[PDB]
């Protein structure tokens, strides 16, 4: 078992969440960069959409 | 033969003199030497989850001012908080010191000196 | 006043499977995997392979530790 207990920290200020914050922003720029090219467009047309699919979930 | 085995015998107890200096000075502060990968990579992982600015910055400002036995135990247990382990943690600060010894016996000295004492003073003059 | 930050070409392969080959070398080939079809169903052992494929939607697996 694991918890944490008593922190400090700086006001009003950016934490963690920022930090992925700024991966969803890097992700966008990765579209972005798939956008300009005519290649990238076509990687994107083999892509189905249907009911079912594999799923899987697992700790390590 | 006799040059190579006389300088041979001066030269290594003089690095022996070395590495005796050289290892008291690592050895005044405490061994840094980890053997482990447990600690250290969830102490990691719950660095980046606090958010706290500069994990290694932190713990050099803390290590040398909470003393290495205080850091060293608190850095062990790398999350949470429980039992006299926490509270003492929590709990926890320098000190300073303060008491009567060379200033007042020598105070004392004088007063001894003067008795019955002779009258000292100032504040007339030409001014 | 303002640093602008960097547009360029990143990991982008294209990779056009550009497939040639010879109808009537095809035709062939289409002949022989009938051929191989034909080994198949002159032994039992081949038609009890057939039996273990289905087809289903998709799969599933979940776990912890």
């Amino acid at each position: 078992t694991s918890v944490p207990t008593n922190q400090s920290v700086w006001g009003n200020v950016s934490t963690g969440l920022d930090a992925l914050i700024s991966g969803w922003a890097r992700v966008e720029q990765i579209k972005a960069a798939k956008a300009s090219t005519g290649q990238g467009r076509v990687e994107q047309a083999m892509t189905p959409e249907l009911d079912n699919g594999a799923a899987v979930v697992v700790e390590a | 033969m006799a040059n190579f085995l006389t300088k041979n015998f001066v030269w290594i107890l003089a690095a022996g003199v070395g590495v005796w200096f050289y290892q008291k000075a690592d050895n005044a502060a405490k061994t840094a030497t980890k053997p482990i990968a447990d600690f250290l990579a969830e102490l990691q992982f719950l660095v980046n989850g606090s958010n706290y600015v500069k994990f290694p910055n932190a713990g050099f400002v803390l290590t040398r001012d909470a003393l290495q036995d205080d850091f060293i135990a608190y850095d062990d247990r790398i999350k949470a908080w429980l039992g006299t382990h926490d509270r003492h943690k929590d709990f926890l600060a320098e000190i300073l010191d303060h008491e009567r010894r060379v200033k007042p016996v020598y105070r004392k000295l004088i007063g001894n000196i003067i008795d019955a004492s002779t009258i000292r003073a100032a504040s007339g003059v030409e001014l």
